């Protein structure tokens, strides 16, 4: 129960929300593919170039 | 949540910059295909006829 009343008094000392991380973390994520698929497409041009 | 969106931004602004190089390095390497092959097959004839 202390450790509890001590999460309470943490909880009233700190706010914070979340609302849509997790909706656009997906999205980061496919992007964050997109742009390796296209560096690893630019750097292999650039090499066959080379 | 914000660095959520700052960062999808960047990554798209970094993509569509790597794509337009992609497409610079697809014309380059186009080009030296075509060249490639025109001096192959024209060294090929010179030695035919040689």
């Amino acid at each position: 129960q202390s450790n509890i009343s001590e999460l309470h008094k943490i909880l009233r000392k700190k706010g914070i929300s979340t609302e849509q991380f997790e909706l656009q973390n997906q999205e980061r994520e496919k992007l964050t593919r997109e742009l390796d698929k296209i560096n690893i497409q630019s750097d292999k041009l650039t090499s066959s170039i080379k | 949540m914000e660095e959520l969106s700052e960062g999808i931004k960047e990554l798209n602004d970094l993509l569509i910059q790597r794509k337009k190089t992609l497409d610079d390095l697809t014309a380059q390497q186009k080009n030296l295909q075509d060249t490639v092959t025109t001096f192959e097959t024209i060294i090929s004839e010179l030695y035919d006829v040689l």
